[PDB]
Order: C-alpha cells, then sequence, then structure tokens
C-alpha cells in the first residue's frame, strides 16, 4: 500500500468510466434502454419520445 | 384467455381488416408487429359496452 | 367519417398509406363538416373513390 496515492487516481478514473458505461443501461423513463429495441418496436412519431 | 404460442403470426391481415372500429397498440406499432418475435402471446375475448 | 383520424397527421391507414398523407411536423389547421345533404345519393354516390 505504499503507492496508494497513484492507485487512488487509477481506481477513480476506472470507476468513473465504469459508472459512465453502466449509465447506458438505464431506462430514464423510456420503454427500454436499447436504442435498437426502441426503434424496432415503435413507429417514427412515437419512438421519438 | 388463450396462450398463443409455437406459431407464426401475421398481424398484417388483422391490421388491414376494416371491420375493427378500434385498433390501438400501446407498446408497439401494428406495422412493426410483423418484424418482432415474442415469447408468448395472450388473447382475451369479451363483449363490452 | 371514420377516416378523419387518418386525416390527422402521424397516423396509419389506407388513406394515410396511398390516398392522403401528412408530415409528422405538420403545421396548420384541419377543417371538416358533414356533407351528407350535399353528396349523398340514393344510388350510393360512387363518384367519390
Amino acid at each position: 500500500s505504499a503507492l496508494g496515492k497513484l492507485q487512488d487516481v487509477v481506481n477513480q478514473n476506472a470507476q468513473a468510466l465504469n459508472t459512465l458505461v453502466k449509465q447506458l443501461s438505464s431506462n430514464f423513463g423510456a420503454i427500454s434502454s436499447v436504442l435498437n429495441d426502441i426503434l424496432s418496436r415503435l413507429d417514427p412519431p412515437e419512438a421519438e419520445v | 384467455r388463450k396462450r398463443i404460442s409455437n406459431c407464426v403470426a401475421d398481424y398484417s391481415v388483422l391490421y388491414n381488416s376494416a371491420s375493427f372500429s378500434t385498433f390501438k397498440c400501446y407498446g408497439v406499432s401494428p406495422t412493426k408487429l410483423n418484424d418482432l418475435c415474442f415469447t408468448n402471446v395472450y388473447a382475451d375475448s369479451f363483449v363490452i359496452r | 367519417g371514420d377516416e378523419v383520424r387518418q386525416i390527422a397527421p402521424g397516423q396509419t391507414g389506407k388513406i394515410a398509406d396511398y390516398n392522403y398523407k401528412l408530415p409528422d411536423d405538420f403545421t396548420g389547421c384541419v377543417i371538416a363538416w358533414n356533407s351528407n345533404n350535399l353528396d349523398s345519393k340514393v344510388g350510393g354516390n360512387y363518384n367519390y373513390l
């Protein structure tokens, strides 16, 4: 644990990136979190919401 | 109620049939229905006001 | 009288498909009135196709 100062920076960057990636799985109120799934189910006027 | 499964569904004829006064899809679009795969489909029949 | 919904924009139907379609971003006004007394005929008024 001597290099904890550098390990903290590495861990923080990796964890921020992982959280950014995991945010892609959220619905945010939509019917699905998959763009292809949304586009392959709804027509052009309803998929927009 | 009826569990409709193990079959190929052609919703195009159902959509084209003009006998229906009401035809609303609340999670998909009738045009896109023929391009989707479902695990199981339910059919509920009754006569209402 | 049923096809007024197809006359509304962003819809689907026989008229919306190959008789009369509107843009999804349509701007303007739609106006309708009953023309029974001026178009209906005992024969059937098949002038409208």
